[PDB]
RNA sequence: UAGCCCUGAAAAUGGAUGGCGCUGGAGCGUCGGGCCCAUACCCGGCCGUCGCCGGCGUCGAGAGUGGACGGGAGCGGCGGCCCGGAGCCCCGCGGACGCUACGCCGCGACGAGUAGGAGGGCCGCUGCGGUGAGCCUUGAAGCCUAGGGCGCGGGCCCGG
RNA sequence: AGAACUGGCGCUGCGGGAUGAACCGAACGCCGGGUUAAGGCGCCCGAUGCCGACGCUCAUCAGACCCCAGAAAAGGUGUU
């Protein structure tokens, strides 16, 4: 007996949609995370362009 | 209460438990639930015939929550990697044996 | 009584076409229902002293 | 530690006969192949019967055999026995069915084959019958021994009927008090 | 280097001290031949800690590994040539003795026949001139 | 209850199931200072079921929520008022204190009955709490810290040892 | 009024929070976070037992959980002068182990024990019937051994 | 000394209670890794060698951990 939850493929032997379901979150917070790395830049870029 | 500790687990404690711990029993015997034609070929007279048509009729007490509890081995969890506070009186009382009503999903995360 | 009021039952729905489920339940946990405290507030209560 | 149990656990049934009979191996040989490969539970009462001591497979007079084949239906099938046959002095006349048993006695097979039977052995049962399709299996009575009826309650018991192991019948043998009104009382 | 078996696994043994009878360091009319001791107030039957322990079947060795000798082979004693010759389909698994009561003249004889059919025999070497 | 750690304040509310006899009965309110929220819904079935004919069996909780302060960050005076067990009778007591917040002076004070009196977690109870001002509080510990321009040193200072090198050649001045 | 300490408070060998000892605690109360370990719990290896079975198909030709033929009509795919029909092993003659069936193989759960009860002994002793074309004066039995090992053990084999 | 209910000891090792029949944890095939139970972590003696938190307490008889192995009424402008 493997382990889901450890390794993939053993989760899609008995779940398919447990890789969609994955690659549904790594994606957003990609996204997420340059929503919030792009919003602490370009508020104080225009900080930056009046000191 | 003297002997049991219990609560409402959530929906990856149920979900923890399965993945991991998941064993069943066909006729008489513990098998590991490896595939969904071990689920399909016992119980899938009830239409719950892969894993998480198991899971689904048992975090939503469905009808046919009997047949697919009693497939189900009772789950063999490992002793708790945090430590028990004192064992023998109550959850309320500041030990740990009773109805906690959600800090078992905690429980379960250093059981399992 | 409820040998009777079950077979009286159960063709009752045998002619409708019914899933009446004629098979008694414990006490199931209580529906998720909805208070209302119209108007006025939940009255503080707090422990009284120590009289002989 | 998991529970308090009693430990019965162990089923004490027979898996192998324990008489070292070698024509009754190959019959066991022959019957748990079948029993293991052939889907039919008549192959596993067969099987099981084999095993059985001398004591649970009685013997079959030939008047209960042609009792219990007389009845509706059982008029072109098989006679089938795991014990022996012995004839009824009693019975008048045979008729011709078609029987099967380990060891037929010899003025039983007299008067099957007189009225113009057929006995057959398990070997050749197979070969007909191999799912034991129209057969007729049969048993002699187990509880007809002398023995079942010194087996009971308690002959001192009230309403028993359980035989007393006396060394001889007769008056002063176990019929005084205990047996009767008179002499202090009766069970 | 000599004659070498099939496949040798590795032999584990559980245990490799040899159960002693309890008293018996103490006493040289009780030897050493393991009997389980069968007194009320014996602290060796009731397995304290520290003390003899006494066998039971957990010690058993593994299947496959059971009474290999530890060159691998399995011994099994001759006699003479003719059940030496019983043991040239295993070869490679099984191995001979010759007894002790074969005479030096006997032994010269099923030694070197026992090369010749490439059959290992654990003491060629025995009673030599 | 043990009053491990901090505790907790909670706001439970809960009324009694609705009887033949009275609809909509009035769910009363309560003010619980403990660990958690278990054991917050369980001391509110203890003094509640002191005051009216209700126990858990035959009542519900519709509200436990943790209320906690609206001034962090300002410097109050706690006079709570208690109803301690004791060896032989039973007493009623108040007893200031003086946090930043409401729930860590209670925690001040199971912390004190213990340490004065001996008197268990479970063997207490808080019949109120609020902060009050300077010049309505009566303990000296509490007063003498109302000081504009207050001032002491720190005599005596002794910290960190074996965290140091065990073994120095270098006694240790205490400033 | 109640926490701690004190008085009340005396026993016979020298002595006992276990001892040494401890007073910004190694004391008492209330608690926090780490950390230490049982034959307990979990995962793994092995032994045995219980339970449930598998394999007579050694069938390199068995191919099979619905298959026939063979007739009256039809579409696809194959080799055309829009008409058409079984090829049965072969260029290699080949293809591991196995099933003491009282034996082999699989899977799962379990394992404390007095009195007591059963099972197995390829444990051991003495004699008898059979049997090893057994074994030996080129050395039997017996006894000795810091010699080589085997079996969970009873014990056994070998070397000198 | 004699009963009731349940568990245990006798028949039962193991961790802890220094010591131990019965207390507390936990029952046991042979071992490796992990984690805990009751109990603990100055040094015997594994682990607080944490920059642990708040208080109480001075004894010329201090106190110190279920069973459990030593105390009462009464009293103190001793301290809180
Ligand atoms: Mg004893
Ligand atoms: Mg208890």
């Amino acid at each position: 007996k493997k382990n889901p939850l450890k390794n993939l493929r053993i989760m899609l032997k008995l779940n398919p949609y447990a890789k969609t379901m994955r690659r549904n979150t790594i994606l957003r917070q990609a996204r997420n995370h340059k929503l919030r790395v792009d919003k602490a830049a370009a508020a104080a870029a225009a900080l930056q362009a009046k000191s | 209460e003297p002997y049991i500790a219990w609560g409402y687990p959530n929906l990856k404690s149920v979900n923890e438990l399965i993945y991991k711990r998941g064993y069943g029993k066909i006729n008489k015997k513990r098998i590991a639930l490896t595939d969904n034609a071990l689920i399909a070929r016992s119980l899938g007279k009830y239409g719950i015939i892969c894993m998480e048509d198991l899971i689904h009729e048992i975090y939503t007490v469905g009808k046919r929550f009997k047949e697919a509890n009693n497939f189900l081995w009772p789950f063999k969890l490992s002793s708790p990697r945090g430590g028990m506070k004192k064992k023998t009186t109550h959850f309320v009382e500041g030990g740990d044996a009773g109805n906690r009503e959600d800090q078992i999903n905690r429980l379960i995360r250093r059981m399992n | 009584k409820r040998v009777k009021e079950n077979d009286q039952k159960k063709k009752e729905a045998k002619e409708k076409g019914t899933w009446v489920q004629l098979k008694r339940q414990p006490a199931p946990p209580r529906e998720a229902h909805f208070v209302r405290t119209n108007g006025k507030e939940p009255e503080l209560l707090e422990p009284i002293p120590y009289e002989f | 530690g998991v529970d308090i149990r009693h430990n019965k656990d162990r089923k004490v049934r027979r898996k192998e006969p324990k008489s070292q009979d070698i024509y009754l191996r190959l019959l066991v040989k022959l019957y748990r192949f079948l029993a293991r490969r052939t889907n039919s539970t008549f192959n596993q009462v067969v099987l099981k019967r084999l095993f059985m001591s001398r004591t649970n497979r009685p013997p079959l007079s030939l008047s209960r055999m042609i009792r219990k084949m007389k009845l509706p239906g059982r008029e072109n099938k098989t006679a089938v026995v795991v014990g022996t046959i012995t004839d009824d002095v009693r019975v008048q006349e045979v008729p011709k069915l078609k029987v099967c048993a380990l060891r037929v006695t010899s003025r039983a097979r007299s008067r099957i084959l007189r009225a113009g039977g057929k006995i057959l052995t398990f070997d050749q049962l197979a070969l007909d019958s191999p799912k034991g399709c129209g057969t007729v299996l049969l048993s002699g009575p187990r509880k007809g021994r002398e023995v079942y009826r010194h087996f009971g309650k308690a002959p001192g018991t009230p309403h028993s009927h359980t035989k007393p192991y006396v060394r001889s019948k007769g008056r002063k043998f176990e019929r005084a008090r205990g047996r009767r009104a008179s002499r202090g009382y009766k069970n | 280097a000599a004659l070498r078996p099939l496949v040798k696994p590795k032999i584990v043994k559980k245990r490799t001290k040899k159960f002693i009878r309890h008293q018996s360091d103490r006493y040289v009319k009780i030897k050493r031949n393991w009997r389980k001791p069968r007194g009320i107030d014996n602290r060796v039957r009731r397995r304290f800690k520290g003390q003899i322990l006494m066998p039971n079947i957990g010690y058993g060795s593994n299947k496959k590994t059971k009474h290999m000798l530890p060159s691998g082979f399995r011994k099994f004693l001759v006699h003479n040539v003719k059940e030496l010759e019983v043991l040239l389909m295993c070869n490679k698994s099984y191995c001979a003795e010759i007894a002790h009561n074969v005479s030096s003249k006997n032994r010269k004889a099923i030694v070197e026949r026992a090369a010749q059919l490439a059959i290992r025999v654990t003491n060629p070497n025995a009673r030599l001139r | 209850m043990k009053a491990s750690g901090t505790l907790r304040e909670y706001k439970v509310v809960g009324r009694c199931l609705p009887t033949p006899k009275c609809h909509t009965p009035p769910l009363y309110r309560m003010r619980i200072f403990a660990p958690n929220h278990v054991v917050a819904k369980s001391r509110f079935w203890y003094f509640v079921s002191q005051l009216k004919k209700m126990k858990k069996s035959s009542g519900e909780i519709v509200y436990c929520g943790q209320v906690f302060e609206k001034s962090p960050l300002r410097v109050k005076n706690f006079g709570i008022w208690l109803r301690y067990d004791s060896r032989s009778g039973t007493h009623n007591m108040y007893r200031e204190y003086r946090d930043l917040t409401t729930a860590g002076a209670v925690t001040q004070c199971y912390r004190d009955m213990g340490a004065r009196h001996r008197a268990r977690a479970h063997s207490i109870q808080i019949m109120k709490v609020e902060e009050i001002a300077a010049s309505k509080c009566r303990r000296p510990a509490v007063k003498q810290f109302h000081d504009s321009k207050i001032k002491f040193p720190l005599p005596h200072r002794v910290l960190r040892r074996q965290h140091k090198p065990r073994f120095t050649t270098k006694r240790p001045n205490t400033f």
